[PDB]
């Protein structure tokens, strides 16, 4: 309703930019932060008055030269300092803490490569990692473990990168390549027992590893929703927003509309529809958004620059407020954007290895 | 600190040169062989009964070895190994099936310090331990197998001391009298061959408590049994002999070098020749005839050393362990002789080659009788290392 | 085309050899006299028969040639002191490294010093002495590095034995100079009574 | 095998073994490498295996006979213990380059700490 | 001559700054065998080939393309995450591994072919580093024989039999609960034979027949069992058995 | 509006870390450095790229279940 551009920035290596999220781990006063990953690069940058911006921490891997596109916020509940987990194309992944200057932690055993990085909402301590080998990867990063593996045999049948959590982390979400939309309960008694061990756990206690568990069954599966490539998925309570390569976001719950999201049965593929959004020219992958910390606006980036902005208030697509933001300038594309913690600040990323912030009009 | 980003470089530094090592010796050398351990050990020792086959060319010998562990339960192993004792091949030499097979472990508690057997018979050994006692295990008796209740039997076990110590040296000529030194500033004897089944449990016939500080290093002089030499940390080494009624008032006493030594070597082609190391990368000899004289000096180690032994077979060499991962040889008969200016970069003509390819700590050598030319090795990366030297730099 | 990128490939481990060969240029991995393809070296032959006893008798004459100390007790006189207030001198001693410490101790003692007063000009009088008694051991030094001198006030430090057994000084004219925090100096000789 | 060849038994597009090596500590050396470089001339002057030294003297000594000496300090901050030196040998020993192995024993941390880089720096356990 | 080539697109070529030593490590080798020995030896990491010059030797060097350069010790040193890695501190635990490199000097050569002919190992042990056969992460050495991973079934295809029979609209929840336990035994012991089948049934019984008791799914079973009877896999002897343990 | 709320309650109540920025450092001064400029009008920055620390290249291996058995399809 009221975001429009006053800063821009562009660096060096030229790279097809990658993910960029907003420090939501900070304090309504303590200074708010976003970074940036290259494929081998990884930086961060604040935001100041007037339009500034200073360029923050900025870190290479040389030796490892593979992409590196998924990140993750990281904080640390014990001693109260942020991080920030990254991984790339080898599946290793690497935690930065800016205090410590220095990434020292061991996480590999990933398959082919990891798509995506997330956090539990309340837990600083687990990341969730999406990978290409239609698996579902998941470590305790303060204990180094590996927490249980989802969809080892019942996964998607095509590449998985998409998943979300919601704000308790009861559950969580996969939709592969093949536009299928698998379920995982999080707080099954199975799972639960699980996290607490992982916390308990000591190399000299024993010479067994963390048992880890393997879960396949997903609580829900439907293909006819999606015709075209699927590469975002959300959550909004208990519906299930989408964004494919159709040029068409849509959203949904699974079968009536009085079914319960938390007592649906994995056999069920019933899906009512409610929602559509639909846009032009982000035919194609590679193509991530942002949503708010509150989940009201939405920012949709096109590979011509182009912001397709909708609200998710009572008003709804039924009526689809429309906001088709847009700057000349950039027509490369747009891998990502950032709502910040509140809803001033906007960032989105321009393919040549630019950046274009945003500022809300509040 | 800065030495723990320092010390994480040297691991980089110290692999490849370690590498560049491994690739020296196959176009320089006769015979590399190795092995991995399980747990580090601190004494390697030699079986001295050799087996070897006629026609079959690897000649068969077996290693004692003692156990340290960081917090399961160590235990007591020896090793064998086959060696190609022809020279006409290049398994490679014979079977592919393999030349190292060792399955024998007796359960041990702590770590083995000191544990040597004593030389008129094999199967008697004493090994130093933290514990006060001395634990006593026979081969013979004690199944190969390890106790799976854990319980071991280190039945007519010494003791005498209250506290751990290194240096555990029974009497060359003399038949159960031991010398053994601990944190008790003591040296500790006993008469095995008038000692009876009393108990499991021995303690000291006799305690000599010379050195006020503490003593870390005894042993026989290796031959004479009247005589026996005791050094410890008060950087100086301290002689004694037999019929010394005033246990705390030795033979002979004098300062040998600028830093601790626990450590002492006596020739046995020459009845009057004493060679001891020192931390302060000292190696030296004296003369019985010149207690208080120093024959000569080598300062051109690099660490601390307390492992020294006589080369057998050859009275002018004498080998060495380091704890700088290095391990050096000298020539006795060549003591600053005539040397060519290229000589002079790499050492003096006495100075001979030195050993270290060492991926982990070495401070403990050993070999047997009838084979001068042959070294075991013991590591904290639980690492077993066997080396033939070549001879055309001898000869 | 361009070598810039060709040759930091060939330098980078050209570095990685510049800092070993360097590195093991004090600290080598194996000896290179004795390698088959350097034995021209030590062209002696394994003459295992030189006698050893001999060095017994020859040792006792190698030890009657090495051992010294410094004359009799310390002695010096003072000169003109020029610069930008008395003056001090000090005798300083140190010892090795030991196992278990990172470093080796050392230890001063005095020795005297003169009423010089503030930076007296030329041709000042005919002035002062200094006196010493033996207060170098060289039974301490045998066990401990070798003592050195200090003067104070700006500051210079000298030594006065050496690990090879001989005395650095003697009786004859000095001039010292010190520093601050050419220069400051000062003038003096010794003497050996 | 009784046909067993030399340690080269390896195809020329095998995978590679992941070298330990590691690019930080490299920056670290290069740097390293060309401080000492420029304060000892470890590689320009003494082309990797020499050091150079610019004599500074300190003090002045005299004898009755034919003979008067300089105590010789040196600018590269990395040198030998001082000697002192005749006006023969003087105005000659004003830049002297020395040659790494002829270095003694101290120098072998004086050039760097780095240089042997002792591995437990404490006696944790003997 | 010390040519640099890059695939035929960069040529550095580098003379040789006087004969008879090498251009990095400069050995004073003296002779050319002794010299490019060591060129090969303190070089390796770079690939060798010698070129007759008219008069002399020449050389030409490139990279290593798969030069063995990785570390030496135990490969789980790096495994271990950080800090403890490479710490060096205390003992470890480590596989029995013997190599043996070099055993007799024959069919191994100098002289001046020697080097001409280049230009144009006895291992036993845990050697590698070994990975769980589930996790797929290395296995630890404390941990040989525990980290089997073989069993007689794999706890997901219990589930995948349970919604295989649970799927079925037509068949009765009573039913399907037995044969579901009956399913879940039969591949949890592996038994194929006529008295193997006579066996397991008597093993259902008294084990997991209790529970069977418990659920109070008698009729069902009995059905069942003169079912596997009528199947000609059981006589009349055993299902008395179950009949009789209840009663 | 019940459970964002909730999450940012919890978020009120851990305190956090705030940013801090690069220096030059003594052992790493010649360390490479990279240049963003601005598409608007803002200065252009130049901060230098600290390497992270090695990764131990492993080879690929693609998910799967453990099948002890052989089944009809």
């Amino acid at each position: 309703y009221s975001f429009k551009c006053v800063n821009s920035l562009k660096e060096d290596h030229n790279q097809p930019l990658f993910g960029v999220q907003f420090n939501w781990h900070s304090k309504e006063g303590d200074p708010l932060v976003f970074a940036t990953v290259g494929s081998n690069r990884v930086t961060l940058y604040e935001c100041h008055s007037q339009g500034e911006i200073r360029l923050l921490q900025s870190y290479v891997d040389a030796d490892a030269d593979e992409n590196f596109y998924t990140c993750a916020w990281t904080y640390d509940s014990n001693t109260s300092h942020p991080l920030l987990a990254v991984a790339g194309s080898r599946g290793i992944i690497r935690i930065i803490n800016p205090i410590t200057m220095q990434c020292i932690k061991h996480y590999v055993g990933h398959g082919n490569a990891i798509n995506e990085l997330k956090f539990h909402p309340r837990d600083p301590n687990l990341l969730l990692s999406v990978s290409k080998d239609h698996a579902l990867r998941l470590w305790n990063i303060q204990t180094d473990t590996l927490v249980a593996i989802f969809g080892g045999v019942e996964g998607h049948r095509d590449e998985v990168l998409s998943a979300d959590y919601d704000l308790l982390g009861e559950k969580i979400m996969s939709c592969g390549m093949d536009h299928s939309l698998k379920l995982w309960r999080i707080n099954s008694k199975r799972m639960m027992n699980a996290i607490k061990e992982s916390y308990d756990y000591n190399p000299n206690k024993t010479n067994r590893p963390f048992i880890s568990q393997k879960i396949h069954f997903p609580d829900f599966s439907t293909r006819d929703i999606h015709r075209n490539y699927v590469d975002c998925v959300r959550w909004l309570g208990d519906l299930i927003l989408s964004k494919s390569c159709e040029n068409a976001i849509v959203c949904w719950k699974p079968g009536k509309m009085e079914d319960d999201i938390d007592k649906i049965k994995p056999s069920e593929s019933n899906v009512t529809i409610l929602g559509r959004f639909d846009y032009s020219q982000c035919d194609i992958w590679y193509m991530r958004f942002s949503m708010d910390f509150w989940q009201k606006m939405l920012a949709l980036g096109n590979q011509v620059g182009k912001l397709y902005v909708w609200d998710l208030e009572v008003e709804d697509p039924h009526k689809a407020k429309c906001t088709t933001l847009t700057h000349h300038k950039c027509g490369a594309a747009i891998r990502q954007t950032s709502f910040s913690r509140d809803s001033s600040i906007l960032i989105a990323v321009c393919d040549d290895a630019s950046i274009w912030r945003w500022d809300r009009l509040r | 600190k800065e030495a723990a980003f320092d010390d994480a470089v040297e691991e980089r530094v110290i692999n490849e040169e370690y590498k560049i090592w491994k690739k020296n010796t196959p176009f320089l050398y006769d015979l590399v062989m190795t092995h991995a351990l399980e747990w580090p050990s601190l004494t390697a020792q030699w079986l001295p009964d050799v087996t070897r086959p006629e026609g079959k060319d690897f000649s068969i010998h077996r290693l004692v070895l003692g156990t340290h562990t960081s917090d399961e339960q160590n235990h007591l192993v020896i090793a064998s190994v086959q060696l190609p004792n022809d020279d006409a091949q290049f398994g490679g030499f014979g079977s592919v099936s393999g030349k190292i097979e060792i399955e024998i472990k007796i359960n041990h508690e702590g770590e083995v310090n000191r544990a040597r057997y004593m030389p008129q018979n094999p199967c008697i050994i004493a090994t130093k331990t933290p514990s006060s006692d001395v634990l006593v295990f026979d081969y013979t008796k004690h199944p190969s197998k390890p106790d799976p209740s854990g319980e071991c039997n280190p039945d007519l076990r010494l003791r005498g001391h209250q506290k751990e110590g290194y240096g555990l040296s029974w009497n060359p000529n003399l038949s159960g009298h031991l010398l053994s030194a601990s944190d008790d500033h003591t040296i500790c004897l006993w008469d095995i061959s008038a000692v009876p089944k009393e108990g499991k449990v021995v303690d000291a016939k006799t305690i000599f408590t010379g050195h006020t500080a503490v003593v870390e290093d005894v042993s026989w002089h290796l031959l004479h049994e009247s005589l026996f030499g005791s050094v410890a940390d008060d950087q100086k080494l301290m002689i004694w002999d037999t019929r010394s009624n005033n246990t705390s008032k030795p033979s002979h006493s004098v300062d040998a070098h600028t830093a601790e030594v626990n450590c002492l070597s006596f020739n046995p082609y020459s009845e009057f020749i004493l060679a001891t190391g020192s931390a302060d990368k000292t190696v030296a000899l004296w003369d019985l005839r010149n207690l208080k004289l120093k024959l000569h000096s080598f300062e051109s180690h690099k660490d601390e050393i307390f492992q020294v032994q006589w080369s057998p077979h050859n009275e002018t060499i004498l080998a060495s362990s380091g704890t700088d991962r290095r391990l050096n040889v000298w020539d006795l008969s060549k003591i600053g002789e005539e040397q060519s200016p290229e000589d002079a970069e790499d050492g003096p003509p006495e100075l001979l080659f030195i050993h270290g390819g060492h991926t982990a700590k070495i401070s403990d050598f050993s070999w047997n009788p009838n084979e001068p030319w042959v070294i075991c090795s013991v590591s904290e990366d639980n690492i077993m290392q066997v080396w033939q030297m070549a001879e055309n730099i001898y000869n | 085309a361009d070598h810039e990128l060709f040759l930091q490939a060939f330098e980078k481990p050209t570095q990685i050899y510049r800092f070993l060969r360097t590195r093991n240029l004090i600290a080598p991995i194996f000896l290179h006299r004795t390698l088959t393809y350097m034995s021209h070296r030590n062209s002696r032959t394994n003459i295992k028969r030189k006698t050893f006893k001999v060095d017994d008798m020859l040792s006792k004459v190698e030890k009657m040639k090495g051992e010294q100390e410094s004359h009799s007790h310390l002695q010096l006189t003072f000169t003109g002191f020029f610069h930008k207030v008395t003056l001090e001198v000090l005798l300083v001693k140190v010892c090795h490294k030991k196992r278990k410490d990172v470093s080796c101790p050392i230890r001063q003692v005095p020795t005297g010093k003169k009423q010089v007063p503030l930076n007296p000009d030329l041709n000042q009088t005919k002035p002062s002495l200094a006196v010493s008694s033996n207060e170098f051991e060289p039974s301490n030094s045998h066990m401990v590095k070798s003592y050195s001198l200090l003067f104070r006030v700006f500051v210079a430090q000298m030594t006065v034995f050496d690990k090879n057994r001989r005395l650095q000084l003697l009786d004859g004219e000095y001039e010292v100079a010190m520093q601050e925090m050419q220069g400051p100096t000062l003038q003096f000789t010794l003497r050996w009574t | 095998n009784k046909r067993r060849k030399l340690k080269n038994k390896r195809r020329r597009s095998l995978p590679r073994p992941h070298d330990f090596f590691d690019a930080q500590t490299l920056d670290a050396i290069r740097h390293r490498a060309i401080c000492f470089n420029l304060s000892a001339h470890i590689e320009s002057l003494g082309k990797g295996h020499s050091v150079v030294f610019h004599s500074t003297v300190i003090a002045k000594r005299k004898e009755d006979s034919g003979k008067i000496k300089l105590l010789l300090h040196w600018m590269p901050e990395d040198i030998l213990p001082d000697v002192w030196v005749n006006e023969s040998e003087r105005h000659q020993l004003k830049t002297k380059v020395v040659h790494l192995s002829k270095l003694p024993k101290d120098t072998a941390l004086l050039l760097d700490p780095n240089i042997y880089r002792t591995m437990p720096q404490k006696r944790l356990k003997r | 001559f010390y040519q640099f080539l890059y695939n035929n697109n960069t040529r550095q070529q580098t003379e040789a700054r006087d004969d008879l030593h090498c251009p990095w490590c400069t050995l004073n080798c003296r002779k050319l065998y002794s010299l490019l020995k060591h060129l090969k030896l303190c070089h390796s990491r770079f690939i060798f080939n010698y070129v007759y010059h008219p008069k002399g030797a020449r050389i030409d060097v490139s990279i290593n393309e798969c030069y063995d350069g990785s570390y030496a010790g135990n490969p789980q040193d790096i495994h271990r995450q950080p800090g403890f890695a490479f710490s060096r501190n205390g003992p470890v635990k480590r596989t029995p591994i013997t190599h043996i490199l070099v055993c007799r000097p024959k069919r191994t050569k100098a002289s001046m072919s020697e080097f001409l002919e280049s230009e144009d190992t006895y291992s036993s042990g845990h050697n590698r580093l070994y990975f769980h056969s589930d996790t797929c992460l290395p296995l630890r050495p404390q941990e040989m024989e525990v980290d089997s991973e073989d069993e007689k079934d794999p706890e997901w295809l219990r589930e995948k039999t349970i919604t295989q029979i649970e799927e079925f609209s037509d068949v009765n929840e009573g039913e399907k609960e037995v044969m579901k336990l009956w399913n879940l035994h039969v591949m949890k012991h592996g038994f194929i034979a006529d008295n193997q089948m006579n066996h397991a049934c008597m093993l259902f019984v008294e084990n997991y027949g209790q529970k069977i008791i418990k659920k109070n799914l008698c009729r069902n079973f009995m059905l069942h069992l003169v079912s596997m009877h009528d199947f000609n896999l059981i006589s009349i002897m055993s299902i008395d058995k179950a009949v009789t343990k209840l009663r | 509006l019940e459970r964002t709320e909730i999450l940012n309650q919890e978020w009120k109540q851990r305190r956090i870390q705030p940013v801090h920025i690069l220096t030059s450092v003594s052992s790493l001064r010649g360390t490479r450095e990279c240049s963003v400029t601005s598409d608007l009008d803002f200065p252009t920055q130049v901060i230098p790229l600290k390497t992270l620390n090695a990764v131990a290249s492993v080879p690929i291996m693609y998910s799967w279940s453990p099948l002890q058995q052989n089944f009809m399809v």
